């Protein structure tokens, strides 16, 4: 992983995004969403991520 | 339609959409026509009586 | 007959009433495109993204703005209606006396 001052960015496009595999995971200590509910992500479409 | 939700009657449109155009808009900023993401058919959206 | 058929402004008084009413409705409808501080002007886009407590905050902003827009419309219509009533009363008087 990158240092925070030199953070990495990856563009994601043209694909199917399953967000429930991440949200329903027991391995993450923090999972916070803004401007959107974490339980509605699978019903949405975006231009880029 | 690709995350665009609403209620209404869908019919074949006579609107001459250009190949790059995906949907039409009214003055109320609502969608009144869409291109179907699978058939690329243009449909008119009319509110239910 | 010849004057009316060649004078575009002859019936301006009646056209002005039609134009003012059409303008008022167009304004009222266009206000539905305003966010009023919300993330979106479209209720369906808010409801499809946010959960109840978050959606309610955004919806309240739209209700406040849209209610104000509608109150403005009605007030203006009441004022214009009073003007038209006065005109109609004058027309009725002229019908009787002229
Ligand atoms: C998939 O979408 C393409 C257009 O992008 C269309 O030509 C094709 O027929 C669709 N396939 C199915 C099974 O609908």
């Amino acid at each position: 992983f990158a240092s925070v001052y030199a953070w990495n960015r990856k563009r994601i496009s043209n694909c199917v995004a399953d967000y429930s595999v991440l949200y329903n995971s027991a391995s993450f200590s923090t999972f916070k969403c803004y401007g959107v509910s974490p339980t509605k992500l699978n019903d949405l479409c975006f231009t880029n991520v | 339609f690709n995350g665009l939700t609403g209620t209404g009657v869908l019919t074949e449109s006579n609107k001459k959409f250009l190949p790059f155009q995906q949907f039409g808009r009214d003055i109320a900023d609502t969608t009144d026509a869409v291109r179907d993401p699978q058939t690329l058919e243009i449909l008119d959206i009319t509110p239910c009586s | 007959q010849d004057s009316l058929s060649s004078t575009p402004s002859a019936l301006g008084k009646l056209q002005n009433v039609v134009n003012q009413n059409a303008q008022a409705l167009n304004t009222l409808v266009k206000q539905l495109s305003s966010n009023f501080g919300a993330i979106s002007s479209v209720l369906n886009d808010i409801l499809s993204r946010l959960d109840k407590p978050e959606a309610e905050v955004q919806i309240d902003r739209l209700i406040t703005g849209r209610l104000q827009s509608l109150q403005t419309y009605v007030t203006q219509q009441l004022i214009r209606a009073a003007e038209i009533r006065a005109s109609a009363n004058l027309a009725a008087t002229k019908m009787s006396e002229c």
